[PDB]
């Protein structure tokens, strides 16, 4: 089969991406690896991935405002700078001190290194030599601040302490030049203005404004109250008179105030995720913002009371409860992840995300219609919201919504919708025995009910559950038809087969049960798993039954075989998220890891094997027919070709 | 074990994503001791939060700590011994503290714990001046003469449960006649089981006389203004 | 100067607990477990598994930015073992060489006065 | 260090280039008296190889090791001192607790004969006398068995040496304890050390 | 029978 | 053929020699003679 994999970007290690000034470009942390791509309009690629060691995760990285360089400190005390026109490290050197903070300049000369111990370096980038170390105060440093002209002879430098202290030093004079204390708090925002004014913001509440001279002339300009823990902080020359102050805080709230007077003048919008934003990558000349943002996700920004969001872009999607096809082009693909939001991503490189928040619960199970346009979301949250997207420009609507029960929707289930995708009734499952059918509710299972199944005719609907029991039952109404009642230890998936018309069990314990939908028996029973199928899968042609498995694997067999055809182990793990396209049959499957693949089979290897045992029998023709008539060569030629060793001693003795 | 043949269970079925940042949204705050020891500055402890300062406030009431006296005045030698104190009052990063109870270490019990000598213990339950019930537990040892050509130590009945009777005479009188800072700088050098000492020098022979522990039991009504006192105001910065 | 950390380290039979903690016990650094390091059955009671671990929650507590800390073992305590265990010794050499500062380490283990009757019976618990 | 900017190409400036700690271990007099007897080649061992300051308050009856900062640049070695102090305090021989101070790897496991099974007087008197063997015969087969070292206390039993050697001991002592005849335990001795020589 | 040890610090850095 | 025919103090053991069987399960001088 081929297999196509997808890999988390932004992944594992708390360390903010970097990019230039120029936005084709970017560079994520994973776990270990930092995976650079280079990001056009539409022609996203990957560049490189770095593998130092697996054991250390890069605590820190930083790309200059140019494609040159990246100078990243991973868990050991030392930093590696890394040339990325040839794609080799040029240098690396310890440090003694976990760096947590990189600044480097505009110039791609000169850059800065600070950490816990509160003793900083400024090191040139082009040969890796420290120009030179400041202690610094006696605190963890929390942020840094350069200012860069291209053609001057002076460069500041600003620390920010986890004290209310900023360290403004001089560079070509090596002397602290003011210790500015206002804050109360670690300062996590800093930006030094152009006359000299000065910018501090401290996570506590403050924005700090400094009135600035080289000499002793220093006062406070100003202090700014924001609603929230800044983040980060700056200026923005849009309203070139009331120069203004853009304002990344935790509430992933970015705002643009004023400098003059203390209200606001833009705010972004208030996302019903909690995220804390963890920074912004500013252009400042392209008006464009990348809001970097804890759930691993970067928000391109135009900036000129909510700001109109770009772009939306994702470097992780993690934990994957479900996989569905969206679309009747089948192209988008619905994420049932383990964050409030469906997410949907397009199948092909970085792929964009499209986040639908409509609970503020984790998703807890999906379902959508094999007709596209209506999808049914149910939550950790007592809802399960049944959705209309449609297939022109991208709206999603979640017009249809089920209050449910009083318990975790775990499971939400639909057999067909009419034709005028007025949705009839949905089946909600909870965790407890709080199952029902809602229209646009029954007690069967003791144990916590673990999957649907759908009866494509809108006649029947099973389900499986903990307590190795599946019920059967009539669809219109909620009596029940009869029952699978038994197995070892569980049963964790249940699905209709249509075309063969049968009823498949992946059990809790390693193995599934097939069961004939007339005999109400086991029809047949599989083996092979370790630990865990989870997921029995009908494939789009009716015979090669798929289980993933727990283990990290898949393993798939002919349903009149009873024998295991096929296994496929590309995820490492475990494997939940478990679909399958039909009109190109592709099997897709998602780990715990925020790795991905698809699968297809392909006959082509028996048209290639029909094709070589035909060349062969015409090569060996052509070679017996040479035997018979001379031409020795070309006759010594088929028998090098086919290594038949009596043959070619026979040519050798004519010649 | 997380590994691959670790068979699953119920479990992690629905999980989260680390996005807390709790090192973030936490504050340090540095509690401080009463003026009665060298070195009040010792320890800082994490609030969860700052949106709620009732929460902040009532964590850190409810904070009990514990350090030990070598660390507290800098004299290594009272390494063995150890003292829970309470966070009572918050100002501004900083926090009053004051005296929970005390203790010993283990290891110092166990090698003051001999073989061929009587351990004697008495524990008296008593309320201060400052009207604080408290529960002392003391500990000492039957230690030999110069002259002792026997191998073991040992007294009779009668010494023990008079020296016993002497011992919590004194503790009683002592406490009642203290206050709460009052035994605490009683407590500081050792005076008291010298005193005792002195008191039973005509009985027999002892060793290692020490009050091991020491349980609050009872706190009376609150006073922020005593807590500050035994401790040793705040105009604000013009933001705008 | 320094900041200290509470380095709460249970040596169980077949466990280790590394857990760190704030003054008063409160604010909960972190917590790791051996077989979570290991994952394996066997060595959940590996001195690997403390050294991993030990690594793992050194670099949790320098991300935080403690220093020095006060390190103090329990065993199992109750009417089982109250000794720690090699692992426990592991963990300790482990940290030691992951250079936090060390300012005093302890044993905490919670030991009877006079217990209860354990769940041996009247020939031998274990073997 | 005088300072200086370069104006380089493309207005870049360039610049130029410009703790103790210590641990206390007690000893008991019965363990402080061949301390006395044999401290001569204690700190051989460790002042030279490992640059450990020592001292012993015999005022305390402990001994302290400090490790200086420009002399002695090496994190484990204060913490393999004491486990070395320990071992010897504990019971066990100069030689072995050298041992522990050559390899990392040696760990000391101690349990009691009331944590495994308890027994009162005479049958703890009958035991003790029966896991030692006639004059530590047996004890001597264990130590050879699984290479590893023993100390016997009243209750405490001590036994050092390597993860698994120091498991295998210890299943066996509990036998031991348990009651198992000798013959048997060397039925049991003679195979474990067959897997474990053929290892 | 002068002894380093029990008198004062004895170790490679002084004495 | 016929030319002539003819300690570390702290040592280094692996986790087989020693009893660390948990790492070998997990398990991850010519140049001196040149």
């Amino acid at each position: 089969y081929k297999g196509i994999s997808l890999n988390p970007i932004y992944a594992g290690s708390s360390a903010v991406a970097t990019v230039s000034e120029n936005g084709k470009i970017l560079a994520t942390p994973v776990l270990d690896e930092i995976n650079i791509i280079d990001l056009t309009p539409g022609s996203r690629k990957i560049l490189h991935k770095i593998s130092n060691e697996d054991e250390q995760e890069i605590t820190a990285l930083k790309l200059t405002p140019d494609g040159q360089y990246l100078t990243y400190v991973s868990q050991a005390q030392l930093l590696k700078i890394f040339h990325l026109k040839t794609g080799k490290v040029v240098r690396s050197m310890k440090i003694s001190s976990p760096s947590y903070i990189l600044d480097a300049d505009s110039t791609s000369t000169l850059l800065a290194v600070g950490g816990t111990d509160g003793s900083i370096i400024v090191v040139d980038i082009e040969n890796g030599y420290i120009t030179h170390s400041f202690k610094g105060h006696g605190g963890t440093i929390s942020s840094l601040k350069f200012y860069g002209q291209l053609n001057s002879k002076i460069w500041l430098l600003a620390s920010g302490d986890t004290n209310g202290m900023v360290k403004v030093w001089d560079l070509v004079k090596r002397k602290c030049l003011h210790t500015l204390q206002e804050h109360t708090s670690a300062v996590r925002g800093l930006d030094i203005i152009e006359v000299l004014n000065l910018l501090s913001g401290g996570r506590d509440d403050i924005i700090n404004l400094w009135d600035f001279n080289m000499k002793k002339k220093c006062k406070l300009l100003k202090t700014l109250p924001v609603n929230q823990q800044v983040e980060s902080c700056g200026f923005l020359k849009d309203g070139d008179g009331k120069r203004i102050i853009y304002t990344a805080g935790g509430d992933a709230i970015f705002q643009l105030i004023d400098s003059e007077s203390g209200s606001v003048l833009k705010r972004t919008n208030k996302p019903i995720e909690e995220l804390f934003i963890i920074g912004v990558l500013p252009i400042l000349s392209n008006s464009q913002m990348f809001l970097v943002l804890s759930d691993q996700t970067l928000q391109l920004i135009n900036v000129e009371d909510t700001i109109q969001v770009t772009s939306s872009i994702a470097g992780n999607h993690g934990i994957i409860a479900d996989m569905r096809y969206v679309g009747p082009e089948l192209n988008k693909l619905a994420l049932a992840t383990n964050s409030p939001s469906l997410r949907i991503i397009p199948v092909p490189l970085p792929l964009d995300v499209e986040i639908y928040e409509g609970h503020e619960d984790l998703l807890n199970s999906l379902d959508a219609t094999e007709d596209g346009l209506w999808i049914a979301t149910a939550s950790k949250d007592n809802t399960a919201i049944v959705w209309r997207y449609n297939e022109n420009s991208c709206k999603f609507d979640i017009y249809a919504k089920y209050i449910g029960h009083s318990a975790a929707v775990t499971a939400v289930g639909l057999p067909n919708i009419v034709s005028k995708g007025y949705p009839e009734f949905l089946l909600t499952a909870s965790n407890d025995l709080t199952i029902k059918k809602w229209i646009i509710t029954r007690h069967a299972h003791e144990k916590d009910i673990n999957a649907l199944s759908v009866s494509p005719n809108d006649s029947i609907f099973a389900t499986a559950s903990y307590d190795k029991t599946c019920k059967i039952w009539n669809l219109e109404n909620g009596e029940l038809e009869a029952t699978l009642a038994n197995h070892k230890r569980g049963l964790w998936d249940v699905s209709f087969c249509q075309y063969d018309k049968l009823l498949a069990t992946s059990s809790g314990d390693k193995t599934v049960k097939i069961w004939s939908l007339d005999t109400f028996s086991v029809m047949k029973t599989l083996e092979g798993h370790t630990n865990a199928v989870q997921r029995c899968s009908f494939i789009n042609k009716q015979k090669q039954l798929i289980s993933c498995g727990a283990d990290g694997l898949i393993k798939i067999w002919d349903c009149s075989s009873g024998e295991c055809l096929k296994t496929l182990d590309g995820h490492n793990n475990r494997l939940w998220a478990l679909s399958t396209m039909n009109d190109g049959d592709m099997i897709v499957s998602a780990d715990a890891d925020g790795v991905f693949q698809f699968w297809k089979d392909c006959e082509q290897e028996i048209e290639e094997e029909q094709e070589k045992a035909k060349l062969q029998v015409e090569q060996e023709q052509s070679l017996q027919n040479y035997m018979s008539k001379g031409d020795w060569t070309n006759a010594f030629l088929l028998a090098m070709t086919l290594d038949h060793p009596m043959r070619l001693f026979n040519v050798l003795k004519r010649a | 074990a997380v590994g691959k043949n670790k068979r699953l269970s119920k479990g992690k079925k629905g999980q989260k994503k680390r996005v807390v940042d709790p090192f973030t949204r936490k504050e340090w705050f540095d509690i401080k001791a009463p003026s009665t020891f060298e070195n009040r500055n010792v320890g800082k402890t994490l609030v969860n939060k700052s949106t709620g300062l009732k929460s902040a406030s009532d964590a850190l009431k409810g904070r009990v700590v514990e350090v030990c006296l070598a660390d507290l005045q800098g004299s290594e030698d009272h390494s063995f011994r150890k003292i829970k104190l309470r966070v009572d009052e918050v100002q501004g990063k900083n926090l009053l503290t004051n005296f929970h109870g005390m203790d010993f270490t283990t290891d110092k019990l166990r090698s003051m714990v001999r073989k061929w000598q009587t351990l004697i213990e008495a524990n008296v339950t008593v309320k201060t001046s400052d009207d604080y019930v408290l529960r002392i537990f003391a500990i000492a040892f039957t230690r030999k003469q110069a002259n002792q050509v026997k191998r073991h130590s040992y007294a009779q009945s009668s010494h023990i449960r008079a020296i016993r009777k002497v011992i919590s005479e004194i503790l009683t009188k002592e406490v009642q006649g203290s206050t709460l800072a009052q035994l605490t700088s009683k407590l500081i050098p050792e005076v008291i089981n010298k005193e005792i000492e002195n008191a039973t020098k005509d009985i027999f022979p002892l060793q290692n006389i020490h009050v091991r522990k020491v349980k609050l039991l009872k706190q009376p009504k609150f006073d922020v203004g005593a807590l500050m006192a035994l401790h040793g105001e705040e105009k604000g910065k013009k933001v705008t | 100067s320094q900041v200290f950390g509470v380095a709460r380290i249970y040596a169980s039979f077949n466990d280790t607990f590394v857990h760190v903690t704030d003054l008063s016990g409160k604010e909960t650094i972190a917590r790791v477990t051996g077989g979570m390091k290991v994952k394996a059955d066997r060595d959940e009671s590996s001195p690997y598994a403390a050294m991993l671990a030990a690594q793992d929650v050194a670099a949790k507590c320098k991300e935080v930015g403690i220093t020095a800390v006060h390190v103090k073992i329990r065993a199992t305590g109750g009417t089982r073992t109250k000794t720690p265990g090699p692992g426990g010794q592991a963990a300790l050499r482990a940290l030691a060489r992951s250079g936090l500062r060390i300012g005093r380490i302890e044993d905490v283990t919670p030991v009877p006065s006079d217990s209860t009757r354990k769940k041996g019976g009247r020939r031998g618990r274990r073997l | 260090e005088s300072k200086t900017v370069v104006v380089d190409d493309q207005g870049k400036p360039r610049f130029t280039s410009a703790k103790f700690e210590s641990r206390k271990i007690m000893v008991p007099p019965h363990r402080m008296t061949p301390l006395r007897n044999s401290w001569t080649k204690i700190y051989p061992p460790l002042v030279e190889h490992l640059k450990l300051q020592v001292r012993m308050n015999l005022k305390t009856k402990s001994v302290e090791l400090r490790t200086n900062p420009k002399f002695t640049t090496d994190p484990g070695a204060l913490q393999k001192g004491a486990d070395f102090i320990k071992a010897f305090t504990l019971g066990f021989d100069l030689d072995d607790s050298i041992a522990l101070l050559r390899l990392d790897d040696l760990y000391i496991e101690t349990f009691e004969v009331k944590d495994v099974k308890t027994l009162t007087g005479d049958h703890l008197s009958r035991a003790i006398g029966r896991i030692a063997g006639k004059d530590g015969k047996t004890k001597f087969a264990i130590e050879n068995a699984t290479r590893t070292r023993i100390v016997l206390a009243d209750s405490k039993i001590h036994i050092l040496g390597g993860f698994t050697h120091i498991r295998m001991a210890r299943e066996s002592v509990v036998s031991l304890i348990l009651g198992s005849p000798p013959g048997k335990v060397y039925g049991n001795l003679r195979t474990v050390a067959s897997r474990l020589k053929e290892r | 029978t002068t002894l380093p040890g029990w008198g004062e610090w004895a170790g490679a850095g002084s004495k | 053929r016929s030319k002539p025919k003819e300690l570390p103090f702290f040592l280094q053991l692996s986790g087989e020699k020693v009893g660390d069987e948990a790492s070998v399960r997990e398990g991850i001088h010519r140049r001196d003679q040149e």
